[PDB]
């Protein structure tokens, strides 16, 4: 399987400098050309720059020239994006990709990292649990869940009892608030509000902030 | 610079439904072009290289043709999952500039009224004096939805934030609504209500303190 995985997203400052990675595994990383393409929140597809490999040789989209350097490290099959002098409207999600020489579609993409670049600043989240209840539901169940409120940037994850537990499990998408902060629920289904010898904890992670937090859910 | 326009920009079409995507290169580009998938929050997925070759593992039920400045993608054969954004791009000239997407979106599928859950706050988020209402909807299609709340009988309006909606992974849709209180309001009211109206019928939740 070729993998490309992406790391080094989140926030930063304007005119502040900021470092992504693509690792590439699965496949001979010098026979290929590797990519950067940028998707801003909502709008199309930005091809950023590219790099050969064998010679770290770059080519840059010309919004780019002289404020991003790509370099690998081919020791550790890996692509970086240095970014400087950052602004608004470079707020994107940022992918890597690979191409094969002098035809440039992209066969293989990274999941994607989100740069945010604001004048905020980061904020973990406070996470609540919300008790079950028979009551809180029109279709007679019983749910469960966490409230994952005033968080910045996104992305949050959220899993259950470390991933243990994913049937009945819905997780919503977050809401920003006009404070400018974030706010999502993850609710579990379950059978009533008496949860016995059941373990519930919803594990938040919050990468942006270097903050996990794992939130154990029981009745009121 | 060189322009990939596309059209229509967006399209509402139904299960087992013929559609067609055109994409005009700004200059002849032989046949320089390729075509992508992309669904929310999702990488683009490759579909068609050199204008009319399926990438390994598409379903045959995408084709692309045509050559010079005008492109073609064709869906034959329309089902559930092929509901995303699609993107042309020639990739030969420099910046391998990408068309701005047509979305397919899908229409005439069942529709279903939305489940409603509401929860109260937490005597955690009351100790820390907040509280915030937690209104959660999910299995509604099409995917509109309003939401209105009441304390009693009184309809609320500051302190509500609400989602739009979006697509779950069954193709119907999820939403969230919260209100915001101070420990006092949510303490001095007998009940509070999340009213979630879909296609002219509501489906109501109420909560107490305590």
């Amino acid at each position: 399987e070729v993998q490309l995985v992406e790391s080094g997203g989140g926030l930063v400052q304007p005119g502040g400098s900021l470092r992504l990675s693509c690792a590439a595994s699965g496949f001979t990383f010098t026979d290929y050309t590797m990519d950067w393409v940028r998707q801003a929140p909502g709008k199309g597809l930005e091809w950023v720059a590219d790099v050969n490999p064998n010679s770290g040789g770059s080519i840059y989209n010309q919004r780019f020239k002289g404020r991003f350097t790509l370099s690998v490290d081919r020791s550790k099959n890996t692509l970086y994006l240095q970014m400087n002098s950052l602004r608004a409207e470079d707020t994107a999600v940022y992918y890597c990709a690979r191409n094969l020489g002098p035809s440039f579609y992209f066969d293989y993409w990274g999941q994607g990292t989100l740069v945010t670049v604001s004048s905020a600043s980061t904020k973990g989240p406070s996470v609540f649990p919300l008790a079950p209840s028979s009551k809180s539901t029109s279709g007679g169940t019983a749910a469960l869940g966490c409230l994952v409120k005033d968080y910045f940037p996104e992305p949050v994850t959220v899993s259950w009892n470390s991933g243990a537990l994913t049937s009945g499990v819905h997780t919503f998408p977050a809401v920003l608030q006009s404070s400018g902060l974030y706010s999502l629920s993850s609710v579990v289904t379950v059978p009533s509000s008496s949860l016995g010898t059941q373990t519930y904890i919803c594990n938040v992670n919050h990468k942006p902030s270097n903050t996990k937090v794992d939130k154990k859910v029981e009745p009121k | 610079d060189i322009q990939m326009t596309q059209s229509p920009s967006s399209l509402s079409a139904s299960v087992g439904d013929r559609v067609t995507i055109t994409c005009k290169a700004s200059q002849d580009v032989s046949i320089g072009v390729a075509w992508y998938q992309q669904k929310p929050g999702k990488a683009p997925k490759l579909l068609i290289y050199s204008a009319s070759y399926r990438y390994t593992g598409v379903p045959s039920r995408f084709s692309g043709s045509g050559s010079g400045t005008d492109f073609t993608l064709t869906i034959s054969s329309l089902q559930p999952e092929d509901f995303a954004t699609y993107y042309c791009q020639q990739y030969y000239i420099y910046p391998y500039t990408f068309g701005q997407g047509t979305k397919v979106e899908i229409k005439g599928q069942p529709k279903a009224a939305p489940s409603v859950t509401l929860f109260p706050p937490s005597s955690e988020e009351l100790q820390a004096n907040k509280a915030t209402l937690v209104c959660l909807i999910s299995d509604f299609y099409p995917g509109a939805v309003t939401v209105a709340w009441k304390a009693d009988s009184s309809p609320v309006k500051a302190g509500v934030e609400t989602t739009t909606p979006s697509k779950q992974s069954n193709n119907k849709y999820a939403a969230s609504s919260y209100l915001s209180l101070t420990p006092e309001q949510w303490k001095s009211h007998r009940s509070y209500s999340c009213q979630v109206t879909h296609e002219g019928s509501t489906v109501e939740k109420t909560v107490a303190p305590t």
